[PDB]
């Protein structure tokens, strides 16, 4: 049982039937050619070794023919011939069965090897050229924050051109496997238990909704099956599906497991455009990256648009200093001594609120959600010190020991 | 007979290393400073640094260089160990430096390594451990076996790396390209170097008293002459273990090809039969037509538009659709070549307005399906 599949099977089938060809022939030659031939009564011989003749036979059959080792007796000469003619035929045969047995290769086998420290997470679902795009920009975009994690599809059948070449264009970061998370196999070969998440994509223009949602839901429960603590995002396309979700055993958004709808967002931008114009766009720039690079053509509207896209989200926790004030303080902190915006508290029992009423306190090492250029501006919040360093002009050394 | 002496340094080199990582493992097995070094020579080998990638470009270039050195020794002609005292000599102790800075590199990497076992049986650990002990055998006993030193070349595999980096390449079609021709120039070069070997040192069954003294020209045309099968016998081998590589050659190489066969055929097939841009000639006018060209809907045109007579003016017309025009508009199209023009492309894509030069059109027809199955979407 050393082999296994009908392509092994054929192939040593083949291999052997070809030495066994190649072998037998030589010795045939061997004999015909030493002991010369009756016509000129064995005087005619040719005493070649028998590897003289099994090289002749390779230089011949290859077509080669280098003319060094060339047969002299009538039977000889016959011989090879008909060897000619026999190999040719036999060869011509089996052209075909060589093209299948070698052209039933997979392209994207095998299987992901961890590198250590090394993070990374697991992409499946409706894997295509343009939904693997807008998801790529900016998960793989230029600036990230300074962090790097290797990016990991699987997916059943091949990427298609124009994906092959957005994956050789990036091929250091990520990698392309044939398979699906329907097979514990698959989950095993792609490492699930040592990636840190996976993200489900599903086909925002599909012609029935309900079985688009109905396969990513299934996926979702295969994953969970396979490892209960594994982090999951999921897309799905209406609403009411995400109802299904909840029933999962082992799904907890608390814990920190999540579905983004398309339907609730992409209507839900456009609803809150019509409540004050515009702002469906400083809600998706607030929330995507992008890459601000003034230069001096740009109109002056331009460039003040640019910094303003600029603006990403971020989240830290505050300072002590911040203790027992009311909310509109510490925004009057934030904004004029620290030059951050913040928007919302993480508040205990956890709960997020928005712009509280002046009745709050900001406690003791709640979360705070901040718009700034990058997280390195924002760690300001978690150190400043209205003892120590409320008297500091330049922000740029707000982070110290006084305390 | 003084070339064991050489290959001894390799075979030694080799074993000793091995031996120590199998100790090292065994002994782990049956029982931090270099933590910073790890990750910095990972880096370094990543070409992420600038130092790094700069490093990777000279290692390679550096590379070809020693070739060179190894072509001017095989330049030399006479046997495959030959030589004259060192002292002041020629240019040797050029390659002695290239030798060590690539033993400084394979440290780095046995550094980088990860799992030492995989990292000592790597296809350039064997060309290292080849090419780097035999040159100081050389210096040290003042004599030169012109041995492996050849195997460096495989090297130029590296290029479609180096073109990526410099981002030259840029389609897939190219990578790939670049990949095959580099992987083939790789395998004659070297494959030429181990035939020269053997038939100029004779083998060990006739004491090394059969050789053949061809020049590694000739074994580099040689091997063209077979592997492209015509294989005129001009140049034929001798050696038992030359007669005897020569037939592996002849296998791996139909075998490696008939593996490329699908591959060549498919970069080849890729090729667009309708591309390029239209070339304003100055006071030759032309106008552009897109939409729903076939062989009719052309035909009933094309008749008016190019009739025998046009009240005696000649414009050029110029169609562009996406997808191949089909045989009859091909023959249509070829029957009238020096007035018509056919690209692949649409008028959807700015670029191909730019490539058909709609600026200098002084208009455009835009035609339609008379039979659409529903004119609102056609329209």
């Amino acid at each position: 049982n050393v082999l296994k599949t009908s392509t092994l099977i054929r192939l040593v089938q083949l291999v052997v039937s070809f030495v066994s060809l190649w072998l037998t022939a030589a010795g045939f030659l061997h004999l015909l050619e030493n002991s010369g031939d009756p016509f000129f009564d064995f005087g005619n011989a040719q005493h070649l070794t028998y590897w003289e003749c099994l090289y002749f036979l390779m230089v011949t059959m290859s077509t080669v023919g280098f003319g060094d080792i060339f047969a002299t007796t009538v039977l000889g000469r016959t011989f090879v011939v008909i060897f000619i003619m026999i190999f040719i035929g036999l060869f011509a045969s089996f052209i075909p069965e060589i093209a299948e047995i070698l052209g039933k290769r997979q392209k994207y086998g095998g299987s992901y090897k961890k590198e250590r420290g090394k993070r990374h997470v697991v992409v499946c679902g409706y894997i295509t050229f343009d939904s693997v795009s807008n998801f790529l920009k900016d998960f793989l975009h230029k600036d990230r924050e300074d962090v790097d994690v290797e990016i990991v599809f699987l997916h059943k059948g091949l990427p298609g051109l124009e994906l092959e070449g957005l994956l050789k264009r990036h091929f250091t970061q990520v990698e392309y496997f044939w398979g699906s998370v329907m097979d514990a196999n698959d989950l095993e070969r792609v490492k699930i238990q040592e990636a840190d998440a996976c993200l489900v994509l599903a086909n925002k223009y599909c012609q029935d909704p309900d079985q688009e949602d109905a396969a990513n839901i299934m996926r979702v429960i295969s994953i969970k099956n396979y490892h209960s603590d594994i982090k999951v995002i999921v897309q799905l396309l209406q609403y009411h599906n995400k109802a299904y979700l909840l029933n999962i055993p082992s799904w907890d958004w608390k814990r920190g497991d999540d579905a983004v709808c398309v339907a609730e967002l992409k209507l839900g931008f456009i609803a809150q455009s019509c409540l004050a114009p515009g702002f469906s766009t400083l809600m998706a720039n607030l929330f995507t990256m992008r890459s601000y690079k003034p230069t001096p053509e740009m109109s002056q509207w331009q460039t003040d648009y640019m910094r303003g896209t600029g603006m990403e989200m971020y989240t830290e926790y505050l300072s002590s200093a911040f203790n027992a004030l009311t909310f509109p303080e510490a925004a009057e902190l934030c904004f004029s001594k620290l030059k951050l915006l913040l928007l919302a508290i993480e508040v205990r029992e956890s709960t997020l609120a928005i712009n509280p009423g002046p009745k709050v306190k900001i406690e003791n090492a709640t979360q705070g959600f901040f718009i700034a250029e990058s997280a390195e501006e924002v760690k300001r919040a978690f150190y400043y010190c209205k003892n120590c360093h409320a008297n500091v002009s330049d922000v740029r050394q707000i982070k110290k020991c006084k305390c | 007979r003084q070339w064991y002496s050489f290959l001894a340094s390799s075979l030694v080199t080799f074993g000793s290393g091995l031996v120590v990582i199998i100790i090292y493992r065994i002994v782990l097995w049956l029982c931090g400073w270099m933590t910073e070094a790890k990750d910095w020579a990972g880096e370094l080998i990543s070409g992420q640094t600038t130092t790094g990638r700069i490093l990777v470009g000279l290692v390679f270039l550096l590379s070809i260089a020693s070739l060179i050195i190894y072509f001017i020794d095989a330049s030399t002609n006479t046997s495959v160990e030959t030589c004259l005292p060192w002292s002041s000599s020629t240019t040797q102790q050029v390659d002695l430096a290239f030798n060590v800075f690539f033993m400084i590199y394979f440290f780095i990497r046995f550094v980088a390594a990860n799992d030492k076992l995989w990292f000592w049986v790597e296809l350039f650990s064997f060309v290292d451990y080849f090419t780097i002990p035999p040159s100081f055998v050389a210096i040290y006993l003042d004599r030169n076996w012109l041995g492996l030193r050849f195997l460096r070349a495989l090297q130029l595999m590296s290029i479609p790396d180096i073109l990526t980096y410099l981002n030259v390449l840029k389609t897939s079609t190219l990578i790939r390209l670049v990949q095959l021709v580099v992987s083939f120039v790789s395998l004659w070069l070297t494959a030429a170097g181990f035939l020269h070997l053997l038939e100029n040192s004779g083998d060990p069954f006739f004491d090394f008293g059969n050789a053949q003294h061809l020049t590694y020209w000739e074994c580099l045309y040689f091997l063209m002459v077979t592997m492209s099968t015509v294989g005129f016998g001009d140049i034929f081998a001798t050696t038992v273990l030359g007669r005897t590589f020569v037939v592996i050659f002849i296998m791996i190489f139909i075998g490696l090809f008939a593996s490329f066969i699908p591959e060549i055929a498919e970069i080849l097939g890729k090729r667009q039969k309708y591309g390029g841009s239209y070339k304003k000639e100055r006071g030759k006018r032309h106008v552009v037509v897109c939409g729903y060209i076939t062989f009719d809907s052309v035909s009933n045109f094309l008749k008016d538009f190019l009739h025998k007579d046009r009240e005696d003016v000649d414009v050029e017309i110029v169609f562009l659709h996406k997808g191949l025009p089909g045989l009859e508009l091909e023959g249509l199209l070829k029957r009238h070549f020096t007035q018509v023009e056919y690209f692949w492309g649409s008028v959807m894509d700015a670029n191909d307005l730019e490539r058909v030069k709609i600026q200098e059109a002084d208009a455009c027809l835009v035609l339609a399906n008379k039979y659409c199955q529903d004119p609102d979407q056609e329209d």
